[PDB]
RNA sequence: AUAGGUUUGGUCCUAGCCUUUCUAUUAGCUCUUAGUAAGAUUACACAUGCAAGCAUCCCCGUUCCAGUGAGUUCACCCUCUAAAUCA
């Protein structure tokens, strides 16, 4: 778990490191916000022009228990417990 | 056992004592529940103090008497409400024992609804749609004629006395069940006062 | 999906509704009334007091 | 992780999305696909993404599937009146096929919205009872009214104890 | 023909939304609720944009002004005083025509009596039965004690005018006797403190100048705009103030005079303003600015 | 509450009914209020009806239920 | 359900809890329970005063005229209520009643006049 | 005449169609036919007594 | 589930059983006293009180309500069309 945890957080990509690969504006969208376009980097290089093809399915490998709870499936008397501030 | 910040319950927040054993964390930043196992009850104790004797373990408002829960004392207010989402924090969170969680929302309430907690206050739509004033019931409505006259609305709610005769035919049919005849009732009610 | 029959509740049904007709009480012995107990003693019943005279 | 290629096909919210509602007249949806030739491909991804799309929001049509069985992809809806709608889709992507069958057998916005102020109707915001179907349960729940003796029992006076005791 | 204008009219609103300004920051600023994990897109500069052209579109919509009314006139209409109820009833019987389709101005609310008298119901009494039998979300039955002098100050004192102004909007109506008192009370704690930025870039500043103009007010206003290099906007707030008071020395004089820009604004700040002084060292200290970019 | 097959108490077996007195004066005057009150019923009552039969027949065959058939139609074709 | 005769009638439906009664206009059967199943509800009643000291009667009026265009019948207190709003004339017996009330409160002057003049 | 509060509706409706004429709204109560409460019914939908007298 | 304890001399991987959480019933021990909500284990026998009458005779009601859960895809939709209510 530890290993692993360490191995996860070690890979964990940035958002201007993102826009460094993609040459693309990452512009972050809020729900508190409203449609603003919070533009949280940019890449410092030139900036690239074509827009990214947009797939309209996404062949995104879903996770089981994300959609289950998603669609109100999953009902664990476990999950979602009052728990003291951490 | 008396505190002198009663009065002024803001004053003890902002005192030295305070931010020598709390500093800049909340007064439940220390606080652990004692419980049997690794998820904690979900309803915390009811109350630290019965009949004027505390408990072993008491909540952070509970430990410290100078701590007086009011809506006045928005300082301690806010330490129990998110500073992100606006959301008083549930007993557990904190540890706060039943009693004290109930009296604290009552004073986040009472705060915010005076005006003393700011809270977010979202931007609401119109009610009607449309604000037109040419529907009878802001136009003047033509009155009745029986109102302008001031007469009963149906003339069968007056009063209207009987016949001699008609009076006279029920008599023969209940004979031995009459009951006193009645004259004319008043107009205005006759309430003795 | 096919129901059982029930039978003998037919058979009663029709019974019944015949032997009513057979045995129809008459307006003489549905209508009589004993003038000392103002009862009519086919059914026992008591006529409204409003109508005993 | 979720079986299957294209997992997002199985979810609620890609099912929700699909954006044509036949009207009442549509019965009988056939499709005959092919498997193969690149004049079908929009033909058989209409098939693999759209149909669940489609049987979703429509779930009393009878869509029917065939493969291989004539040269060319096509389409054909039954409607109840008697008419065939032949809807030829070779070289054609799903996504126009998706919006081709919305224009012809497809209800307009106009009929949806109407469709959706039926539903607010059903829920009328004053009718007391259980929350299951209403708001509120009680009157006592408006603010300004006489409260429930549970919470907060009510003056000895309103109590039918006490009123009885000065009753008799 | 010529008709003292309204707000509604068009040519005066568009005067009123040049003025109101668009800080989408201000109007789409963030707030504290219930948070959800943010979301993340690749935008092209084209794309980005477009993002911003339909994000200056939506905080339209959003500043889009209340329309000012006039204070409604109390309803005292009976319908009948049938004198056999007199005494008869202790309690009055509000009666509401609940049903989805009556729009609420157009609804029947009618009362009885115990003398007997079969009433319509006061505005008041209306919007609370609105209320009770078709509960809208912000608005409360009892009116909020934060209504209340001793509460409202508080809120001017931190700074709070915009959103004492939302729960005005919410819980009272626009041409209630509450509504207008709250309204026009935070206008004057506004010119007072001299807060007329707090304000700016939201719904509520058309109704500001609206209030402003009709009282001959309009001189802090104007001096914030001028301090604020908003020549431009101080000018069309002038011409309003003369276009609602057409039978003026100083109306009727610019319009003679062709005053224009600056000779505009000294007419103005020397004959009528209570501030000329204050006007005319701001239009001083703005020489001095002025002529800095000249060198 | 009882079915047919049950009995009458014994006890109850005795009880005739009593006549409530009747007050003249007060029978006379309710007898004519209820006449016209239960007749402005009647009449009210009929005056619904045709409004329920006539939202009916206009919902289903009425000149706006049509048109909209036909546009409908038109735009089938 | 389907009873063994009755009509549709319109009712109040008692909710509430003890020493709080609060009634709830329904449209229903001649022959279902009184709390039971309804075919739909046309408004409500607090009978008791609320902190502004009035009683609380919501009516679906536009309902109620298609109800009663069907064939509704009306309960006695619910035929009573109509008369205090306005919708149907008051009822007959409400009068009555009234009169009577008076009639009581005549001899009540002469009997409490009494008093005084003693004490 | 009508019941007080059906006719401050009806003239709102009048009024708010366009219809200016103040022609006090009334019923036809004529067409109704009062009959006495003491008429004869008819006997034929009139039931009978069972045999059994229960 | 934010999980935890338990295989072994020990370590990993599987794995079951338990633990922690929330209800309901019954018991033990306690159980000052105010509102409200609920309250046979048993479709096994009953003391034998009380719950269907009202109405100027007919008619109407007593087939509803209130019970119970023994049996059990006859409860919901559609098509036809009864019996009621709409004088
Ligand atoms: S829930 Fe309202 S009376 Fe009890």
């Amino acid at each position: 778990l530890t290993q692993g945890l360490f191995r996860g957080l070690s890979r964990q990509e940035t958002h201007q490191q993102l826009a460094d690969k993609k040459g693309l504006h990452v512009v972050e969208i809020r729900e508190e916000c409203g449609p603003l376009p919070i533009v949280v980097a940019s890449p410092r290089g030139p900036l690239r022009k074509d827009p990214e093809p947009e797939d309209e399915v996404p062949d995104v490998k879903l996770d089981w228990e994300d959609v289950k709870t998603a669609q109100g499936m999953k009902r664990s008397v476990w999950s979602n417990l009052k728990r003291a501030a951490t | 056992p008396i505190s002198p910040y009663k009065d002024e319950p803001w004053k003890y927040l902002e005192s030295e004592e305070y931010q020598e054993r709390y500093g800049s964390r909340p007064v439940w930043a220390d606080y652990r529940r004692n419980h049997k196992g690794g998820v904690p009850p979900q309803r915390t104790r009811k109350t630290c103090i019965r009949r004027n004797k505390v408990v072993g373990n008491p909540c952070p408002i509970c430990r410290d008497h100078k701590l007086h829960v009011d809506f006045r004392n928005v300082k301690l207010l806010e330490q129990f409400v998110c500073a992100h989402t606006g959301i008083i924090f549930y007993a557990p969170y904190t540890g706060v024992c039943v009693k004290q969680h109930k009296r604290l929302t009552q004073a986040i309430q009472k705060a915010r609804d005076h005006g003393l907690l700011i809270y977010h206050i979202p931007q609401v739509e119109p009610r009607d749609l449309d604000f037109s004033t040419s529907h009878g019931a802001v136009s003047a409505t033509p009155p009745a004629p029986t109102l302008v006259s001031g007469d009963p609305w149906y003339p069968w709610y007056n009063w209207k006395q009987p016949p001699e005769r008609e009076l006279s035919r029920l008599r023969r049919l209940y004979q031995g069940h009459l009951q006193e005849e009645s004259g004319p009732p008043p107009e205005s009610m006759p309430k003795m006062p | 999906k096919k129901v059982r029959p029930r039978l003998i509740a037919e058979l009663a049904r029709r019974v019944r509704a015949l032997r009513e007709q057979l045995n129809r009480p008459r307006d003489s012995q549905l209508y009589a009334v004993d003038y000392e107990t103002l009862t009519r003693p086919f059914s026992g019943r008591r006529l409204p007091v409003r109508a005993w005279a | 992780p979720m079986k299957g290629r294209f997992p997002i096909r199985r979810t609620l919210q890609y099912l929700s999305q699909g954006n044509v509602v036949f009207k009442d007249s549509v019965k009988v949806m056939t499709v005959n696909y092919n498997t193969h030739g690149e004049l079908g491909e929009g033909a058989r991804k209409f098939v693999f993404f759209n149909i669940p799309q489609i049987q979703y929001k429509n779930p009393w049509v009878q869509i029917m599937m065939f493969k291989n069985m004539t040269p060319s992809p096509f389409l054909r809806f039954y409607l109840d009146s008697g008419e065939q709608v032949l809807v030829d889709v070779e070289t054609k992507s799903n996504k126009e096929i998706m919006e081709h069958i919305r224009k012809i057998l497809g209800k307009n916005e106009e009929t949806l919205r109407e469709e959706e102020e039926e539903k607010k109707q059903l829920s009328h915001p004053a009718n007391f009872g259980p929350r299951k179907y209403c708001l509120r349960e009680c009157i006592c729940e408006v603010e300004g009214q006489v409260p429930c003796p549970s919470l907060v029992p009510l003056p000895k006076e309103m109590r039918g104890k006490y009123k009885a005791a000065l009753k008799a | 023909e010529t008709k003292k204008p309204t707000f509604m009219d068009e040519e005066v609103q568009s005067i009123l939304t040049k003025m109101t300004g668009l800080n989408l920051q201000k109007t789409f600023k963030p707030a504290i609720q219930e948070l959800k994990p943010p979301t993340y897109k690749l935008m092209t500069q084209a794309q980005l944009e477009e993002a911003t052209r339909q994000a200056v579109e939506a905080a339209k919509v959003r500043l889009k002004m209340p329309p000012v009314l006039e204070e409604r006139v109390p309803i005292n209409d009976v319908l009948a005083e049938d004198k056999i109820l007199e005494g008869t009833e202790t309690t009055k019987y509000v009666f509401t025509d609940i049903s989805y389709s009556i729009p609420h101005r157009e609804r029947f609310i009618v009362v009885r009596e115990p003398s007997g008298t079969l009433r319509k119901a006061s505005w008041e009494e209306r919007d609370r039965m609105i209320q009770v039998y078709f509960p809208k979300e912000g608005r409360k039955i009892l009116t909020p004690i934060i209504f209340k002098e001793e509460n409202l100050r508080t809120m001017y004192s931190q700074d709070r005018h915009v959103d004492v102004l939302n729960l005005c909007f919410a819980q009272f109506e626009p041409d209630s006797t509450e509504y207008i008192k709250v309204h026009h009370k935070t206008y004057e704690d506004i010119d007072k403190r001299g807060k007329y930025d707090l304000l700016r870039s939201t719904r509520y500043f058309g109704g500001m100048v609206w209030y402003f103009v009709n009282n001959k007010k309009i001189d802090g206003l104007l001096i914030d705009q001028i301090q604020r290099d908003l020549i431009d906007d101080a000018t069309n707030l002038v011409q309003l103030y003369h276009v609602l008071h057409p039978d003026g020395q100083s109306a009727q004089g610019a319009k003679d005079q062709a005053a224009e820009g600056i000779n505009l604004i000294k007419v103005f700040a020397k004959t009528e303003a209570q501030k000329g002084a204050y006007i005319e060292l701001t239009l001083q200290t703005y020489q001095e600015a002025l002529s800095r970019h000249s060198a | 509450r009882k079915t047919r097959h049950d009995p009458l108490a014994k006890s109850k077996i005795e009880r005739v009914n009593m006549p409530p007195a009747v007050d003249p004066a007060e029978f006379f005057v309710l007898m004519e209020r209820y006449q016209h009150y239960r007749q402005t019923v009647r009449a009210l009552r009929m005056e619904f009806v045709s409004e329920v039969q006539r939202k009916v027949h206009e919902a289903r065959a009425g000149v706006l239920a049509e048109r909209k058939a036909l546009k409908d139609a038109a735009e089938h074709r | 359900k389907a009873y063994r005769g009755g009509h549709l009638t319109i009712r109040l439906a008692l909710g509430g809890c003890t020493n709080r009664p609060f009634y709830r206009i329904v449209a229903a059967h001649n022959k279902c329970p009184r709390d039971g199943r309804f075919v739909e509800q046309l408004g409500s009643y607090d009978p008791l005063p609320n902190s502004h000291g009035e009683k609380l009667v919501a009516l679906n009026l536009d309902r109620i005229r298609h109800w009663i265009g069907c064939g509704a019948h009306l309960s006695k207190p619910m035929e009573k209520l109509l008369g205090l709003a306005g919708f149907f004339p008051l009822h007959p017996m409400m009068i009555t009643n009234a009169e009577r009330l008076r009639r009581k409160r005549a001899r009540e002057v002469l009997l409490a006049s009494q008093k005084t003049d003693a004490e | 005449p009508y019941p007080p509060l059906l006719r401050a509706m009806i003239i709102a409706e009048r009024q708010k169609n366009g219809d200016t004429s103040t022609e006090e709204p009334m019923l036809n109560v004529q067409r109704i036919r009062m009959e006495p409460w003491d008429y004869p019914a008819k006997q034929e939908d009139k039931g009978r007594a069972k045999g059994t007298p229960v």
